[PDB]
RNA sequence: AGAUAC
């Protein structure tokens, strides 16, 4: 019937007109429409043969619903229901099938913040309470900690005291450290980012701006599902915490903290002048800190940052008393230990120290302290960086979570830590230790474990005995009645970091005599040090 | 390294079962033991590391069939890892598989449910380089040949099939994934429109992500000021986000929920508030004139399919064999009952019933009543499994009327008209009557033999509350019976059918001789099979539900299965698919389950507000739930959410 | 979370 050719005419041309919209991918509406036309054409040419077996067959519910358009034509034909409305209409749903079908062939970060929905789901109340070192500031949050129904600290040190101090108020608060399981309270590494509490407390925060461990300040931060975050520590944290409650929605309440007590820059020092309560700073340069106490003793009358914890204890105590006098530090005197200190003596100044450290080791002479150096160039360079002021941190520096990172798999993190910087505040790591521990189954934990700390090959060594003890699904090590004992303690750590994390490495309360046998050994090594390795 | 999936039927939870766990979502465990006590019911599993795990039931993802807390015991070792390894490493392939399979069986004018198993089949069958020649069609046949069958199943595969969908979930791809809670398996997960869904929230994150989240703060300051009206029309978008959130549509989607956090954050009254499902709703309230019902598996139409449905049903009108029976001139129900059944004779309304001709179900209305495996009765509304026309044409209510319709068991389409007019208040209340007795004491009877001979044998726009009679008895005992009478028909016929199936376990057959709190966590629940099974509530024997065919879909097809037989022809269903349409109807009943105690929970707890380490807790009431267990003021109520 | 009616 020519009229219904008319009739596919008009209906067709009101096509167009319902094809003409919009320019948003119309592209695609475009190869439907001719798909369509084509597909009419190639029915009726085709029918040739099937004509009247095509004239036959009638419709129902796909009338409404155009489920098959494999052959539009016979149907408008053979179309009975109880006018024209029925033709414009039936093909224009016809096309909208055609557009379901034809738009969908071959056709086709940066906010951490994000990686915590459920703490974004929440208010999160922000207390900063900044300032120096010797401040009062950890009190106040503590107390209110306590009363609640965690702490994360940068040292298995500062875990320790707080443990010590709860415990001696009678609360029992368990400890879990990288090394050491017993409210809680624990290293910042090691804290839960499931377990919706009441309070948290996060100390020195500054250290979320270190390039090789600060990411685990920066995750606590944005993903602790608290009702109270209590983040302790200096000023220099403080626009940048605003910027990041900027994108949380959080409120932040400041609480600024001077310095209790006066300190003072001498004017020149006189290594004789070396006085009882002077404390020489010598860095992680264990030769320079061997040779100097070794100097120092063999006139008149040592802690450094791989010494083990309770050497160190005992290092304080016995500097408290008169049975040690002077001491030499490392810029590991920065936190941990409650130590007695008159006065600082800078050994030295191999980059150049930067303000905040020199800051936050001059700072631990807290009612009056002293500062001065051995060489009067040092004095003047100390003079500067302890006038200089409160430098701020641009940025805070991030890592990827274990399940991100999984997602992302979906040395990949190259290409992560490198998408991750291609936001603008936010670092990404060194690591170079981590890819260190990488040039080293199962996946997961090799993320897990690409963590795990040793030095720089004996570390390595027994690294690989590890992996190794890994992929079956603990002894080689001997000493009775120094170098070699500091490296076999870490080795014994390493295994306890293992154990703690996989309780199936059995030796537990043995190894912990173990331990001490190494400790001791080391002490009395140390006590005793006729020599040193420099 | 494949098994038959009907050993889950076959089998219930058991050591040596290989299962994922909800805790430990990124690994394979293994069940090491069952529950120790009536005190606690919980099952421990073992980890690859040997490390224990401590669950309830419920807490299973998928289940492995198999194929005293030793620490040395590696024979988990190695099948967990085993196992682990290959579905990990089979993954991404699976990731661009599912994406393309995505592009084909969605469809975009709604969510589409299908069989999870079936969907890991065509995962398994499908090479990426042929995928793309003679492609389109070649995919196709790697769907009908998904259909074709053996039956088993690559268990790495289902893994990383059931990885793949959650993280493409992410992208808003993929529906939840629904596992039946009898055989603690995956049944069936939706299939969500690339227009609508993907497209449409991509968009929407980068229009609220621009200049700085400046459409967020803009809106933010609309809200403030209070203007409405420009929000109506020019961020509509914004209030379908909303309410996709509430209908926990998007709820798993994390990005969604921070962009919303942003959007509550920046908003004044609302401001430092716990981002809740209800929390979204009482914010669209604010801004919508005149929200359960908004959810995609929820298959209500307000949808576009079951929208296009709901027109066919709409529009919709239905040779009754004179070889059918006469009862000549020989149900309790509520006064507010839609269809009365008790049996009606819907399958006479189809071609299917009589037609031999064509193979499967080619009807329209047959197809669409399937794919609602069951009406959908729910205290807001109801959508029933059959069309309006026919439910009043077929429904037994003086009327001529087309049908189907100690002690000891008699073994060895109708026609009926006189009908009483009658409820369940007026049969519990006092010659027809002194049959009705006659019926009562029978059927004390029928009870009392079950129990004793078979071994046989939870209550509490406007809500309101409420809390089983003698009239129940009857009515129950004598449906009971029929379904174990036709069950006994087809097995004996050879007819394939669709039917129905430690010092704790002796605690809990004393108890079993108030308090069914403690029993409650040890529960067996039903399932459907294409193979008999005995139903060890009711007794020892067989069940086949044939008693609701315009309300339960296998009844329907058990009505087909019975006509197509009576006049000696073809039976409907030959096996196979009889097992498919099984694999359907749990899907959707237990999808109608859990959105039923949804609602219930939300209206409950909406009422209240209008007014074993498990800290769980139940109200006098029943479906208000949030070191004694079984022993006898909150913070918060936010019923949308399921928060007490 | 089992069972009948809906």
């Amino acid at each position: 019937e020519f009229k219904k050719n008319l009739e596919n005419a008009l209906a067709h041309v009101y096509s167009t007109q319902i094809e003409n919209s919009a320019p948003d991918q119309v592209e695609f509406r475009k190869v439907a429409w001719l798909r369509l036309k084509d597909m009419l054409y190639n029915q009726l040419l085709d029918k040739n043969l099937p004509a009247k077996i095509n004239g036959y067959d009638p419709g129902l519910m796909e009338t409404i619903s155009p489920t098959q358009p494999q052959h539009i034509i016979p149907h408008l034909v053979k179309m009975n229901k109880i006018k024209y409305e029925q033709f414009q209409y039936l093909l224009s749903s016809y096309y909208d099938c055609i557009l379901n079908q034809e738009i969908i062939p071959s056709m086709l970060f940066s906010n951490p913040a994000e990686w915590f929905p459920e703490a974004r789901k929440i208010r999160r109340h922000i207390i900063m309470h900044v300032g120096p070192t010797n401040s009062g500031k950890t009190f106040r949050s503590l107390q209110k900690l306590k009363a609640a129904d965690y702490y994360a600290g940068p040292l298995r040190l500062l875990a320790r005291e707080v443990y010590e101090k709860f415990k001696h108020e009678n609360v029992r608060c368990n400890l879990l450290t990288g090394e050491e399981v017993i409210l809680t309270s624990g290293t910042i590494e090691m804290i839960p980012l499931n377990q919706n509490f009441d309070v948290v407390v996060l100390d020195e925060i500054q250290m979320m701006a270190d390039l090789d461990r600060g990411w685990a300040w920066t995750n606590a931060l944005l993903g602790a599902k608290a009702k109270e975050v209590h983040c302790c520590g200096e000023a220099s944290t403080i626009p940048l915490i605003k910027k990041i409650v900027e994108m949380t929605g959080d409120k932040l309440t400041i609480n600024e903290y001077e310095r209790m007590g006066k300190l003072v820059v001498e004017e020149e020092a006189l290594y004789h002048s070396l006085k009882k309560g002077d404390c020489v700073v010598a860095f992680s340069k264990k030769a320079i800190l061997d040779l100097k106490l070794e100097i120092e003793k063999k006139t008149e009358l040592v802690i450094y940052g791989s010494l083990p914890p309770e050497t160190r204890v005992k290092q304080a105590n016995l500097f408290n008393s008169g049975e040690f006098d002077i001491l030499i530090a490392s810029d590991a005197i920065g936190m941990g230990l409650n130590l007695s200190i008159d006065r600082v003596v800078f050994t030295t100044s191999m980059v150049d120290m930067t303000s905040s450290a020199i800051k936050q080791i001059g700072g631990r002479a807290g009612p009056v302290g002293y500062i001065t150096a051995v060489k009067p160039n040092v004095l003047k360079a100390v003079r500067e960086a302890i006038n200089a002021p409160i430098e701020y941190l641009t940025s805070a520096t991030t890592w990827p979570t274990d399940e991100i990172c999984t997602h992302v798999m979906t040395t990949l993190l190259e290409t992560i830590a490198a998408d991750i910087e291609q936001n603008k505040l936010f670092q990404i790591c060194d690591l170079k230790a981590r890819m260190s521990a990488i040039e080293i189954i199962t996946f997961s934990d090799k993320l897990r474990l690409s963590n795990a700390p040793l030095k720089d090959p004996l570390v390595k060594a027994a690294f690989k005995k590890f992996c190794d003890t890994i992929a079956r699904g603990s002894y080689r090590p001997f000493d009775i009645l120094l170098e070699e004992y500091e490296a076999l303690y870490n080795i014994i750590m390493l295994f306890f970091w293992l154990s703690n994390r996989y309780p199936n490495f059995i030796d537990q309360e043995s190894a912990s005599e173990l331990k001490n046998f190494c400790e001791m050994i080391i002490f009395e090594k140390i006590d005793h040090l006729k020599r040193n390795p420099y | 390294l494949s098994f038959d999936p009907a050993e889950l039927l076959r089998t219930s939870l058991n050591v040596g079962d290989i299962v994922l766990l909800k805790q430990c979502t990124s690994e394979l465990t293994m069940c090491v033991n069952l529950p120790q006590s009536t005190t606690d019911p919980r099952y421990t599993f073992a980890k690859k590391d040997g490390t224990l795990v401590y669950a309830m039931k419920n807490s299973v993802i998928l289940r492995i069939p198999k194929d005293p807390v030793l620490t040395r015991q590696l024979i988990v070792s190695f099948t967990l890892a085993t196992f682990t390894k290959f579905a990990w490493t089979q993954l991404p392939i699976v990731l661009k598989k599912l994406e393309l399979i995505h592009r084909y069986l969605q469809d975009s004018r709604g969510s589409k449910h299908v069989n999870f198993m079936s969907l890991v089949r065509i995962i398994k069958n499908l090479n990426i380089k042929e995928a793309t020649i003679n492609g389109d069609a070649y995919v196709r046949k790697v769907i009908d040949e998904s259909m074709s069958v053996n039956k088993s199943i690559d268990p790495t595969t289902l893994l990383a099939t059931y990885w793949g969908v959650r993280e493409q979930q992410q992208n808003n791809l993929w529906g939840s994934v629904y596992t039946n809670t009898a055989l603690l398996s995956p049944t069936t997960v939706a299939v969500l429109p690339l227009k609508k869904a993907h497209l449409f929230y991509q968009e929407v994150i980068t229009r609220l992500e621009s200049n700085d989240y400046q459409e967020i703060k803009a809106f933010a300051k609309l809200v403030n000021d209070k203007d409405y009206h420009s929000i109506a029309k020019r961020y509509d978008y914004i209030r379908t986000l909303l309410n996709d959130y509430a209908a926990g549509n998007i709820e798993e989607n994390a990005v969604l929920t921070t962009i919303i956090s942003k959007i509550f954050r920046h908003i004044d009254m609302y401001r430092d508030q716990d981002v809740t499902r209800s929390l979204c709703g009482k914010l669209l309230v604010e801004i919508s004139p005149q929200f359960i019902l908004g959810n995609w598996d929820l298959n209500i139409p307000k949808s576009g399919i079951s929208s296009v449905e709901q027109k066919l049903y709409d529009t919709a009108m239905p040779v009754s064999d004179t070889d059918r029976y006469d009862f000549g001139d020989m149900c309790i129900d509520s006064e507010d009952a839609h269809e009365i059944n008790d049996i009606a004779d819907p399958a006479g309304l189809f071609p299917e019933s009589f037609d031999y001709t064509k193979s499967g179900i080619s009807d329209d209305v047959l197809r669409v009543s399937l794919k609602r495996a069951f009406t959908t009765y729910l205290p807001d509304l109801v959508v029933p499994m059959l069309p309006k026309s026919f439910c009043n044409r077929a429904d037994l209510g003086d009327r001529k009327t087309e049908t189907i319709s100690g002690l000891h068991v008699d073994y060895d389409l109708g026609i009926v008209s006189n009908f009483p007019k009658v409820t369940y208040d007026k049969v519990d209340s006092i010659k027809q009557k002194k049959q009705l007795e006659l019926l009562h004491t029978l059927a004390t009877k029928l009870l009392h033999k079950r129990i004793h001979d078979d071994n046989a044998v939870f209550n509490k726009c406007i809500p309101t509350f409420y809390d089983q009679t003698k009239s129940t008895l009857l009515v129950s005992e004598f449906m009971i019976l029929t379904n174990k009478l036709c069950a006994a028909f087809f097995q004996e016929n050879k007819i394939p059918g669709v039917y129905r199936c430690n010092q704790a376990k002796a605690q809990f057959e004393l108890l079993k001789e108030k308090d069914i709190t403690k029993i409650s966590s040890q529960l067996s629940s039903s399932f459907y099979s294409p193979f008999p099974l005995p139903h060890k509530m009711i007794g020892n024997t067989a069940y086949l539900t044939v008693t609701s065919p315009m309300r339960r879909g296998p009844d329907l097809i058990n009505h087909l299965q019975l006509h197509r037989f009576l006049k000696k022809l073809p039976l409907c269903f030959k096996q196979e698919y009889l097992d498919q349409y099984v694999w359907s109807f749990q899907a959707r009943a237990d999808i109608l389950k859990i959105f039923q105690r949804h609602s219930s929970t939300y209206w409950t707890l909406k009422h209240l507000e209008q007014s074993n380490g498990t800290v769980n807790c139940l109200f006098p009431y029943s479906y208000a739930r949030g070191p004694r267990i079984g022993d006898t003021k909150v913070e918060s109520i936010h019923p949308l959410d399921g928060i007490l």
